[PDB]
């Protein structure tokens, strides 16, 4: 049971968290700003830029309620899992 | 109808409407912004539209505004500038006339040709 715990409640939440905080930081290894889903599903966010085209003659980071939103995330999510909840309807 | 020239010019040369009355032609979503849908309010619309040449011109006319609207979208701009291009229009400075028919049409397709140019032009070098 532990280890249940501490490889599929806590530590893949975690990761999730650190991911989100994280792309902020890195430049582009991929020019697709891409999202990988659990149901496979891939979705292309942003606008589809011009591949910097002469027609004629900053990237998205996170402000201090970002961050305190996406840690109260990560804990009550830990937290709202079917191994700790104990007094609510569900 | 002098701003009202302006707004239906502006329009179909920026695909921008400001109607804070609701006397528009037709009218967007947000009563995210990626299914644009449409509507038509044909209680305001100068012909009965049941034949196919007005609903030809109709549909032009919403076209030619999806087009330039999505190219503003695109590109990060909200202004469309002038020398983008070669075909030049002008503003419906008598609406008299314009009205009648003859000239309506010309003014609504050289416009398309114009929203034709530069959007091939934009899916096909950009």
């Amino acid at each position: 049971m532990e280890s249940y715990y501490l490889n599929c409640i806590i530590e893949e939440n975690f990761k999730e968290m650190t991911r989100k905080l994280q792309r902020t930081e890195n430049k582009s290894q991929n020019q697709f700003d891409l999202i990988r889903l659990n149901n496979g599903t891939i979705e292309l966010n942003g606008i589809l830029t011009p591949k910097a085209e002469v027609l004629t003659k900053i990237e998205k980071t996170l402000n201090i309620d970002e961050l305190e939103s996406v840690h109260n995330t990560f804990l009550t999510n830990i937290l709202s899992h079917k191994l700790f909840a104990t007094n609510t309807s569900e | 109808s002098q701003d009202y020239c302006t707004m239906l010019y502006e329009w179909l040369t920026q695909g921008i409407l400001n109607d804070p009355y609701q006397e528009f032609m037709t009218y967007d979503d947000l009563e995210r912004a990626w299914d644009t849908q449409y509507f038509i309010r044909k209680d305001v619309l100068l012909r009965d539209c049941d034949s196919e040449e007005d609903k030809n011109l109709l549909f032009k006319m919403l076209r030619t505004g999806i087009l330039l609207k999505v190219v503003r979208a695109s590109l990060q701009i909200p202004t469309i500038p002038s020398n983008s291009s070669d075909i030049t229009i002008q503003e419906i400075n008598d609406f008299a006339d314009l009205m009648e028919g003859s000239n309506l049409e010309l003014y609504v397709d050289k416009c398309y040709s114009r929203a034709n140019e530069i959007f091939l032009k934009l899916f096909f070098q950009g």
